[PDB]
């Protein structure tokens, strides 16, 4: 979508490459307000670390109770399984 | 660019080590340790305009690093520091070289140096209070 | 004024995509839910027999 | 990277050892004392050619630490913390050598 050669024709010097190596904000206060986008740009990644490791707890969570719930159950049922018999004795 | 002058121009598999200062987007300051191991490579050793194009580039390795600082410097502006910190490794390795997912080997035509992979070895946040805002991520 | 609008577009865009994630994790979680309580109470139901 | 000099390159089944200083994703900052264990390996010993690439490369420490740092460093960077400390055995010894 660019090109890559500038020729100057009065002399035929051509300028094969730019090599942009360094740019800076000359004002001291721009470098500084800069600065503090970056605080708040690890800001944004540290709380959506916080953020996604707090929604992975709750889905831990969310294994623990649901299949603990159902173990639960799943020993009630046991237990049914004698006190219906100790009923009949009863 | 000047700090070294000599009479034999070092031709092979040699490494050289540079240190770049680059700006993400996020306007994270990035100091990078990088070499890059590289060698001049020459098909025809006795035809004399293809040796003499070894001495074209008055200062091969200004040139050199002065063009990787450019294409690293260049890419990583345009890429977020957290990203850049999880894939510096790649950011550079394809900003370095033309991308194919990257190339592995980057040719200067002029004196015919080909640099042949870069060695990523020192990545660090400039600014101490950026390095401090990290220390407590990692808390 | 200008790295203002910026800086804060930032801010903006980070908060919205929080939130989305957000909506996955509700979204999910909620439903891993629903796909609980209906395991439980396959269990449950067999209990209600015994019971 | 100069700290040796030396006249006879050892080539034999030695072992050197480095220490990196790594990142991790979580900015968890590391160093690990590494050992290479590693051998020149001529299948042409008789080849005048063969024998003097071993000499190619000027500082065949260097250029080895130098690619295994950018190696670790590198891959590192992409792992978390906690998961790096419980896989580095493996970790490593994937982002060092091409794995199969």
């Amino acid at each position: 979508k660019a090109r890559d050669q500038a020729v100057f024709p009065q002399n035929g010097l051509v300028v094969s490459s730019v090599d942009v190596q360094s740019v800076e904000p000359v004002d001291q206060r721009t470098r500084d307000a800069l600065q503090r986008s970056v605080q708040l740009a690890i800001e944004i990644t540290t709380n959506s670390q916080e953020a996604a490791a707090k929604h992975e707890a709750q889905r831990l969570e969310q294994e623990a109770r649901g299949r603990l719930e159902r173990q639960k159950i799943l020993d009630q049922s046991e237990a049914e399984k004698a006190r219906k018999e100790l009923l009949e004795l009863e | 660019p000047h700090a070294r002058r000599a009479l034999c121009l070092l031709l092979g598999p040699d490494f050289f080590t540079d240190v770049i200062t680059i700006e993400t987007a996020d306007h994270a300051r990035l100091q990078l340790q990088l070499a890059y191991n590289w060698h001049f490579e020459l098909k025809n050793r006795n035809d004399p305009a293809e040796a003499a194009k070894l001495f074209s580039v008055p200062d091969f390795v200004g040139d050199a690093c002065k063009a990787i600082a450019s294409r690293v410097r260049g890419a990583v502006a345009s890429v977020t520091f957290d990203d850049f910190h999880k894939n510096s490794a790649r950011i550079i390795r394809m900003a370095v070289f033309g991308f194919e997912k990257a190339r592995d080997q980057a040719v200067f035509p002029q004196n015919g140096l080909v640099v042949s992979s870069v060695d990523v070895q020192s990545v660090e946040p400039v600014d101490q209070r950026t390095r401090d805002a990290l220390q407590r991520s990692v808390q």
